[PDB]
Formats: C-alpha cells, sequence, structure tokens
C-alpha cells in the first residue's frame, strides 16, 4: 500500500482506539517481521565453499562499490550504490 | 610558467584522469581513451595536436604486426631513447582489471605528418612484478649498458585473501625493485632495506645512473611522505648491483606531474598535501653530477575555477608543457564535464 | 555506457556468480536440509547492453546479430539461413586474437578475422531475442513503411526532407481520424 511509518501509526492507533481491539499490529512487530524476510537471516552452507567469497551468514545490504578505492589520487567516483551478496540473497529468495 | 586555458572538440569525452601523452620526436599523441576502442579510432592512440589553443584528437592507424592494446588508465611510461620508443607497463584496463603486459610504442612509418605507430608487446620471465598501478619504470644507463627499474605502486589484494565484500579495495605493493631487461626481458627483483613502506603515484627521475624517487602517497598508513630516495643502479658483467639513500629536502607530494624544461632540470607541477590539499606551488629539480638541487618557482598563477576544484589531472606534452585537466561545475550544470588548460614551463 | 564504472561495480557479483556456478547449496528447509544446485542464464538484457557487456561495436555496425556473425549486406543477400554461433567463450577468444594479432593483419582485415570483437567481454550473457523491444522495433519499422508506402517512393525515389514530414503529417493525421490513435514521438508498447 506504500504506507509511511508515520502514517502506518496513525492508522494503527485510529483503528485501536475506535474499535478497542488492535488489529493492526505496532511498528516494532513489523520490523522484527521484516528482518525475516531480508537477507541474512537464514544459516545456509555451501560444499565446497565458496572461492573468494566470505562464510558469514549474516551479511544483509553490502555497499555496492565494493570497496573501491576513494580518494583524491584515484579515479573519480561518486556512485553512490547498494547491493545484497548473491548467495545470500538467492538463499532468501528460495525460503 | 603562462597557464592557458585551451578549447577542445568534438570527442572531448575521450579524456579522462590517468591518461597518458606520449612524445615522439616533436609531436604528442593522446593514449589510454575512456572506454574500448570505439569503431572511429580502433587504437584509442590519437595525434594530440594543440594549434591556437585549440586541440584535435585525431585517430592514428597502427603498423601490419602491431598488438592492439587496450586503454590503461594509469600506466607507468618511459622514454626509452635508446630507435626512440616508449615503455607501458600496468594499469587499469577499461574493465577494472589490472595488466602485467609491457607494450612498446615505436614509429615504423611516418610520411605526409600520418605516423603509423608500431605497438609491439614483450612478456617477463623470472622476478615478474605482479600487476599494479600507480607506480613508476624508468631507464637508467651504465657501462654503455641500460636495464629498467621498476618502484612498484599500489595493486589489488592477492588472489587469496580477495574477498567479494572488499573486492575493489586496493593495497600498496612490496617495496621491491625490479630490474628488466629489455632485450630478454627478464625480471629480477631485490630487496631494499631502506625503504619499507609502499608507494604510489610518486614522482621518479632518471638521471644515466640513477633514480630519485620523491613524494608518493602510502596506502599503508595514508600519509605523503616527504622524504626522497637516490637509487644507485650498477651494471657489472656478471650480476647487477642496487643501492638506496635516503636524502634531504624532499616534498609530501603524490600525483605530482613532472617534465623537463631544461636539459636535467625539471619542474613538478601540482599534486597534494593531504586528502584535501589542492597542491600549488611548483618545485625546481635543478639536477647536478650526484646532488638534487630542489627549489621552487612564483607558483604559477592559477585561476578561480582552479582553486575553487578539488581535484586534477594531466601529464607533460614533452616540451617543458603541461597539460591539466578539471572536472566541470555541478552547480553551473551547463558545463561540458571537463574544462582544460595547458601552461607552459618555457 | 560508463564502462568503468559499470564494471566496477558488477565484477564482485559476475565473481560469486562463477563461484556459486560450481558448488551446492545446503539449505534446511522446512525440517529437512535440501541441496539446491544452480545454473544461470543472463538473457534480460536489452540490445545495446547486450553489444556492450559482452564486447560488441555498437548497433550501427557492419556485424548486425548478436547470435550470428553475419553482415548487415550479406544478411539481405540471404534472410534465413543462419545459425547461432556467437558464444562467449568464442568471444573472449576472438578479444584475445585481436588484443595478440597473431597473423600479423590490418585493421580491416583483423576486424573480419574477429566480427567486429574489440573489447573484452565482461558478462557472460546468452544468444536470445529481447521480444519487447523486438516487438517496438518492428512497429517503428512498419510505421516508416506505412510513410514511405503514402510517399508512393516505389516508382519515385528520394523526395526531401520535408516531403517525408509532409507524408508523416498525413499518415498521422488520418490514424488520428479512423482510429482515435493519438501520435506519439516516443515509439511504445
Ligand atoms: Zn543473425
Amino acid at each position: 500500500t506504500f504506507l509511511s511509518c508515520s502514517q502506518y501509526h496513525k492508522m494503527y492507533r485510529t483503528v485501536k482506539a475506535i474499535t478497542g481491539r488492535q488489529i493492526f499490529q505496532p511498528l516494532h512487530a513489523l520490523r522484527n517481521a521484516e528482518k525475516v524476510l531480508l537477507p541474512g537471516y537464514h544459516p545456509f552452507e555451501w560444499q565446497p565453499p565458496l572461492k573468494n567469497v566470505s562464510s558469514r551468514t549474516d551479511v544483509g545490504i553490502i555497499d555496492g562499490l565494493s570497496g573501491l578505492a576513494s580518494s583524491v589520487d584515484e579515479y573519480p567516483v561518486d556512485t553512490i550504490a547498494k547491493r545484497f551478496r548473491y548467495d545470500s540473497a538467492l538463499v532468501s529468495a528460495l525460503m | 610558467m603562462s597557464l592557458q586555458m585551451v578549447t577542445v572538440g568534438h570527442n572531448i569525452a575521450l579524456i579522462q584522469p590517468g591518461f597518458s601523452l606520449m612524445n615522439f620526436d616533436g609531436q604528442v599523441f593522446f593514449f589510454g581513451q575512456k572506454g574500448w576502442p570505439k569503431r572511429s579510432c580502433p587504437t584509442g592512440v590519437f595525434h594530440f595536436d594543440i594549434k591556437q589553443n585549440h586541440l584535435k584528437l585525431k585517430p592514428a592507424i597502427f603498423s601490419k604486426d602491431s598488438c592492439y592494446l587496450p586503454p590503461l588508465r594509469y600506466p607507468a611510461t618511459c622514454s626509452y631513447k635508446g630507435k626512440h620508443q616508449y615503455i607501458i607497463h600496468g594499469g587499469k584496463t577499461p574493465n577494472n582489471e589490472l595488466s602485467d603486459k609491457i607494450y612498446i610504442m615505436s614509429v615504423a612509418c611516418k610520411n605526409n605528418k600520418k605516423v603509423t605507430f608500431r605497438c609491439t608487446e614483450k612478456d617477463l620471465v623470472g622476478d615478474v612484478p605482479e600487476p599494479r598501478y600507480g607506480h613508476s619504470i624508468d631507464v637508467v644507463y651504465s657501462r654503455g649498458k641500460s636495464m629498467g627499474v621498476l618502484f612498484g605502486g599500489r595493486s589489488y589484494m592477492p588472489s587469496t585473501q580477495r574477498t567479494t565484500e572488499k573486492w575493489n579495495s586496493v593495497a600498496d605493493c612490496l617495496p621491491h625493485v625490479f630490474l628488466i631487461d629489455f632485450e630478454f626481458g627478464c625480471a629480477t627483483s631485490y630487496i631494499l632495506p631502506e625503504l619499507q613502506d609502499g608507494l604510489s603515484f610518486h614522482v621518479s627521475i632518471a638521471r644515466n645512473d640513477t633514480v630519485y624517487i620523491l613524494g608518493g602517497h602510502s596506502l599503508a598508513s595514508n600519509i605523503r611522505p616527504a622524504n626522497l630516495y637516490r637509487i644507485r643502479v650498477d651494471l657489472p658483467l656478471g650480476t647487477p648491483a642496487v643501492n638506496c639513500t635516503v636524502l634531504p629536502g624532499g616534498i609530501s607530494v603524490s600525483s605530482a606531474i613532472l617534465t623537463q624544461t631544461n636539459n636535467d632540470e625539471f619542474v613538478i607541477v601540482g599534486g597534494y598535501q593531504l586528502e584535501n590539499q589542492k597542491r600549488m606551488v611548483c618545485s625546481l629539480v635543478s639536477l647536478g653530477d650526484n646532488t638534487i638541487e630542489i627549489s621552487e618557482m612564483e607558483t604559477p598563477d592559477w585561476t578561480s575555477d582552479i582553486k575553487h576544484s578539488k581535484i586534477w589531472f594531466g601529464s607533460n606534452m614533452g616540451n617543458g608543457t603541461i597539460f591539466l585537466g578539471i572536472p566541470g561545475d555541478n552547480k553551473q550544470a551547463m558545463s561540458e564535464a571537463f574544462y582544460f588548460y595547458t601552461l607552459r614551463c618555457s | 555506457s560508463d564502462h568503468e564504472t559499470l564494471t566496477a561495480i558488477l565484477s564482485p557479483l559476475i565473481a560469486e556468480r562463477e563461484a556459486m556456478k560450481s558448488s551446492e547449496l545446503t539449505l534446511e528447509m522446512g525440517g529437512i536440509p535440501r541441496t539446491f544446485k544452480f545454473i544461470f542464464r543472463g538473457t534480460g538484457y536489452d540490445e545495446k547492453l547486450v553489444r556492450e557487456v559482452e564486447g560488441l561495436e555498437a548497433s550501427g555496425s557492419v556485424y548486425i546479430c548478436t547470435l550470428c556473425d553475419t553482415t548487415r549486406l550479406e544478411a539481405s543477400q540471404n534472410l534465413v539461413f543462419h545459425s547461432i554461433t556467437r558464444s562467449h567463450a568464442e568471444n573472449l577468444q576472438r578479444y584475445e586474437v585481436w588484443r595478440s594479432n597473431p597473423y600479423h593483419e590490418s585493421v580491416e582485415e583483423l576486424r573480419d578475422r574477429v566480427k567486429g570483437v574489440s573489447a573484452k567481454p565482461f558478462i557472460e550473457t546468452v544468444p536470445s531475442i529481447d521480444a519487447l523491444h523486438c516487438d517496438i522495433g518492428n512497429a517503428a519499422e512498419f510505421y516508416k513503411i506505412f510513410q514511405l508506402e503514402i510517399g508512393e517512393v516505389y516508382k519515385h525515389p528520394n523526395a526531401s526532407k520535408e516531403e517525408r514530414k509532409r507524408w508523416q503529417a498525413t499518415l498521422d493525421k488520418h490514424l488520428r481520424k479512423r482510429m482515435n490513435l493519438k501520435p506519439i514521438m516516443r515509439m511504445n508498447g
């Protein structure tokens, strides 16, 4: 529904105060239920282990530049970029 | 020290930080364009001729036996004047990957000012140097014989400690010193204890038996060591030998541009003193028989755009003439992505 | 088309992909653990990105098909008798021949030898046709052929740079009078 957090909170508290019940759930119960749906949550393991790829399993949103050399001495770069690690994102897409 | 703005043709885009300006018998050639060789010019090697402060990047074909080389973005280029030819080592291929190849630009045919280059390649054996960039190779003479000294700069992590979360992170190479025989293309690595920390983007100077390394960022600890190092190379009839000495009077600088104004008298134009210190003062390296005489000139007149910017790039057109660039204006977005300048050291 | 920055970003992903192309993933899925094997197929690249990443020359060249090495001219004398022969291993091999030039040929002979490959293939794609842009291009092509049929060119060629604009005006007026098909300056699906 493309709601934001303040607007969802408005709707939450209003439905709650009118109905008396708690039909919608609060924001932190959405952050917690969100942590389960992004990548970097499930335990997985490759075999044989992936060459040149880390072994951690809680790798979320990596910076996309991948540690690209960003000083006033290397080739200039200002392209902001974010990404997932391919393996963890593929695991999340499967589960 | 007369700075002058420059106009630029239609293929302005082909200029990028890290290019190269080679020089054959009084005429200058651009190399290392932006992006793989387009079909208009399949080699990226251009006539970089400036006339009336207007430059015409013109194409240039190779010979019938050359090797079409990929446009490198931070090579090490020395003027091997022994048939005049240039040496190309290392760099960042347009696919962001390092090259270990060595190329040898020569001119095999020039008629009606139509130059026909010859970019043969030569591979190395023995103590081959790791693919790297930002370094500096220079030729040295001794006992008639000659050699090529190579003091490495930064590189990528080796093929084992390299992980994709940090796939593009760099590290200075080991401060070895390589000697290269161009005849057989044979390398020889040497450990020098007086040189300890890595060094990239430094400024090397060859004087007929010695190499003065000065300046250069040091990624290992993120400082610009202001100490310069004389390497002395001896060529016996058996195995050569190297020696190094620190010397005083050095300068803390990196990404500086060198050229030779008079005989054995060089100028060094802007680099960086800090991560944000746009360098202004120029430095005269008045060579000698065995001593280096550092000094400075009257800080050539810099316009407002050069003071209000943050970075630049460029090289030496060959005859005491430096070519600089500067990024466009992001708030004045009606800019052509780059402004350029040539300044004559005279 | 900022090839340097593009490769800077996408190189790690290609590394990870090439790595996990040759192993098996153990993943606990609802109780028991399962072993997954992967097979990647880079296919959702439009024609320009295919010619860029795979290391081909721009779309206006003499070599048209990114699936078979045939030239735009000889693709008119013979329309349907080709076969897919532009892999990725072969294109790395052709770039190697280009950069190396072991037969010592001229630029316009070496091009023929390596079929317009003058760049190192960056990503591994597969030979395919992009149905979306295929259909949009066919439609724009037919728009142009309708205009040229209005101009009756098949009898008298070589009109001006404004007679054809007048023909376009005729066509778009007639179309947004017989279909209410509003004219567009950007062809969309
Ligand atoms: Zn075809």
